[PDB]
RNA sequence: CACGGGAAACAGCAGUGAUAAAAAUUAAGCCAUGAACGAAAGUUUGACUAAGUUAUAUUAAUUAGAGUUGGUAAAUCUCGUGCCAGCCACCGCGGUCAUACGAUUAACCCAAAUUAAUAGAUCCACGGCGUAAAGAGUGUUUAAGAAAAAAAAUCACAAUAGAGUUAAAUUAUAACUAAGCUGUAAAAAGCCCUAGUUAAAAUAAAAUAACCCACGAAAGUGACUCUAAUAAUCCUGACACACGAUAGCUAGGACCCAAACUGGGAUUAGAUACCCCACUAUGCCUAGCCCUAAACCCAAAUAGUUACAUAACAAAACUAUUCGCCAGAGUACUACUCGCAACUGCCUAAAACUCAAAGGACUUGGCGGUGCUUCACAUCCACCUAGAGGAGCCUGUUCUAUAAUCGAUAAACCCCGAUAGACCUUACCAACCCUUGCCAAUUCAGCCUAUAUACCGCCAUCUUCAGCAAACCCUAAAAAGGAACAAUAGUAAGCACAAUCAUAGCACAUAAAAACGUUAGGUCAAGGUGUAGCUUAUGGGUUGGAAAGAAAUGGGCUACAUUUUCUACAUAAGAAUAUCCACCACACGAAAGUUUUUAUGAAACUAAAAACCAAAGGAGGAUUUAGCAGUAAAUCAAGAA
């Protein structure tokens, strides 16, 4: 009965688990490797601003924050 | 499929051609009490023809026992006509 | 976008390299039309006109071929092959008798085409969302919409947030008292700074009432008291806003008891588990996060109706207004993205690939270390008797050995086909030989050669079990089911059981019987057969030769002795009696061997009898067989071949 379909569930949840535990680290840097993008990419958002409106450099007191980075 | 042997021989009937008074042959002739007489050898390769002629006609009257009328399609047994039901107790009959 | 730059342009007509599953003439004319110029005749026009090439499509006839033939879906015979070679769009076909393969033979259907492939046209949902894919964890509002009348009454009292309080129990820690106390199916470890009693704060958790069904939006909320307090003159509404069980995270307190983890102890093949014992994160408070649940009543909100109406099951069926959600199954509470006090997280959430299914509800079976009742009568347990497993021997399997049968081989084989092998039987091996080679006739005989999963025969087995089965009849549909006796849809001849027969009168007992099916149970070696094979041989004869034991085991027989052994004898007798001791060995036990006879027989290898010899055995491990009365046990005699 509908138990079967969750079977299915309960082991691919599992077999997840495990995985995401010997994975753990791997994981880890994939993750913030990623942020290092992002931040990356968000600031040239904004780079490619000045540029556009064609200032040289970026407008007084911007020091561009690093959002995705943020941790503690 | 089961054929039967029954079928074809008379009683008396012989390879050996054999024509036996109260079997073969009517018991009487014009003249009373026929003897016991033999075929020719052709008298008999013909009655011998006769019977395989026989087996013959039976198995293509076996063979040709294929025909219907088909319903919807093929072996469907849809829109088959069944016949008409069958008479009832009270001499019902339709 | 073309100033400028690469660079030197057929996406005009023909043609050509390279590329691609993709192939028209380097063709003739301005004669018609159109165009450009001309005042005009007219001139030019690879536009166009007429051709040329190509089954690309229709038409006409002169042209016959392709595909199919298990099913959907028109249409098949014989071979070959034997899960191989191969085929299929889906379901599928091939494992020795293939209408599915390859090839014939007939047919079918299309037809100058026919199939295959790939793209289309066509194809979801104005259907749904309890169990099937789908009502979000909760509320309010924005945006956007929908609108006759009634639509705030009260807790039968346990929302929430504060602040204060404690009845039962438990624990520190003392006073006595006894050595144990704890703990399981049974124990062990554990603790004796233990246990019972008498005192007693903190912390934590709130018997009964509750057979109540209230309060909150939901989560949730039920010890006591007081304070604050439960939105909206009440329609729907988000990705916005505010909340959201447990567990978890951060900091600080708390710690009776519980308890992941872990360490002991058992259990176990193992036991990282279930059982036992400690002890920790953690449950508790204050502050901050995290935002998940079978957050489920799997049933959206607000007004209605009980009309119409049974897929199934469950909580009976539906309008109207809305929002939310669902387009096969996996893959996938996944990969990438976005955002978040999370950084093994939450949310949002795909595709490649694979499959022809995946799902929900039901129906009979069978099964269940589920529950309940009732039994077992040689029968499971408890009980009684006599044996098997140990010893010798007999005899059957299984293995080794042999040139040298076959069959049976869980219950349902194993002194089995055999109520029976020295030659014969005989099917076996070894050599030799014979080819219409039993018969009335036959390009015919003969085959203990392969199929017991092709079979008939005879049987085993459930089984001393009560069911099987046609003909009907009923069920808001039927896969199937079909009884209640103060009776509710069942009737029915048949075959089973039962009844009668037999065991020389009864009775009981035994014998017999015991369907339908089940086990593709047994047997092509009783015989007979379907399909296949053999034919100067898988056929038929003569002569010899087989059946040895390292063992391992099934069943028997005889013992192991005093309820015995011997002789007499029929059932009151006399003697012997395992230790003396040098017996001149004897007590039981020789069925085994060595010798001699005799029975049979052409042939002793076979049976019996005497003489000798006297061995293992001193009542048998785990585990097992049988018996409910004239039975078990013991004793004796007969027959079949
Ligand atoms: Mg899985
Ligand atoms: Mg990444
Ligand atoms: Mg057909
Ligand atoms: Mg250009
Ligand atoms: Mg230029
Ligand atoms: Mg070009
Ligand atoms: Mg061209
Ligand atoms: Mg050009
Ligand atoms: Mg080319
Ligand atoms: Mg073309
Ligand atoms: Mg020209
Ligand atoms: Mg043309
Ligand atoms: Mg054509
Ligand atoms: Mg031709
Ligand atoms: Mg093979
Ligand atoms: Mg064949
Ligand atoms: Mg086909
Ligand atoms: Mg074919
Ligand atoms: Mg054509
Ligand atoms: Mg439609
Ligand atoms: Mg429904
Ligand atoms: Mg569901
Ligand atoms: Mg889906
Ligand atoms: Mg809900
Ligand atoms: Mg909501
Ligand atoms: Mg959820
Ligand atoms: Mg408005
Ligand atoms: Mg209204
Ligand atoms: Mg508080
Ligand atoms: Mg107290
Ligand atoms: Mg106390
Ligand atoms: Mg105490
Ligand atoms: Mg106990
Ligand atoms: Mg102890
Ligand atoms: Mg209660
Ligand atoms: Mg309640
Ligand atoms: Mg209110
Ligand atoms: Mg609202
Ligand atoms: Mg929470
Ligand atoms: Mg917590
Ligand atoms: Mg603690
Ligand atoms: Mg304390
Ligand atoms: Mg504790
Ligand atoms: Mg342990
Ligand atoms: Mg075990
Ligand atoms: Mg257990
Ligand atoms: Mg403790
Ligand atoms: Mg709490
Ligand atoms: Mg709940
Ligand atoms: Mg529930
Ligand atoms: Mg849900
Ligand atoms: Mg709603
Ligand atoms: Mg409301
Ligand atoms: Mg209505
Ligand atoms: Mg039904
Ligand atoms: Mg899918
Ligand atoms: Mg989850
Ligand atoms: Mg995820
Ligand atoms: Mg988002
Ligand atoms: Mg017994
Ligand atoms: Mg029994
Ligand atoms: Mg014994
Ligand atoms: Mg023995
Ligand atoms: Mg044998
Ligand atoms: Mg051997
Ligand atoms: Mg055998
Ligand atoms: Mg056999
Ligand atoms: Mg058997
Ligand atoms: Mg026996
Ligand atoms: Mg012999
Ligand atoms: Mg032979
Ligand atoms: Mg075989
Ligand atoms: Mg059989
Ligand atoms: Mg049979
Ligand atoms: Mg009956
Ligand atoms: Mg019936
Ligand atoms: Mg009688
Ligand atoms: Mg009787
Ligand atoms: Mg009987
Ligand atoms: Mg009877
Ligand atoms: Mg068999
Ligand atoms: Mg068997
Ligand atoms: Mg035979
Ligand atoms: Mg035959
Ligand atoms: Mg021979
Ligand atoms: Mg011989
Ligand atoms: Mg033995
Ligand atoms: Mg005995
Ligand atoms: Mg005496
Ligand atoms: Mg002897
Ligand atoms: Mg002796
Ligand atoms: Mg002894
Ligand atoms: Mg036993
Ligand atoms: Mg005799």
């Amino acid at each position: 009965k509908n138990i079967l379909k969750i079977r299915r569930r309960k082991m691919n949840h599992h077999k997840y688990r495990k995985l995401v535990k010997r994975t753990r680290f791997l994981r880890r840097k994939v993750r913030e490797g990623r942020l290092r993008q992002k931040q990356v990419k968000f600031e040239r958002d904004l780079k490619r601003i000045w540029q556009k409106a064609g200032l040289k450099e970026a407008p007084a007191g911007w020091q561009t924050p690093k959002i995705y980075l943020k941790n503690q | 499929r089961r054929k039967d042997l029954n079928r074809g021989q008379i009683i008396g009937e012989g390879r050996h051609g054999f024509l036996w008074p109260g079997l073969n042959i009517p018991l009487m002739r014009n003249g009373a009490v026929q003897t016991i007489a033999q075929r020719s050898k052709e008298d008999q390769e013909k009655v011998e023809a006769d019977m395989v002629q026989q087996r013959e006609e039976w198995d293509r009257r076996r063979k040709m026992k294929v025909k219907r009328e088909r319903g919807w399609s093929g072996n469907t047994w849809g829109g088959v006509s069944l016949g008409p039901p069958d008479p009832g107790p009270n001499g019902e009959t339709y």
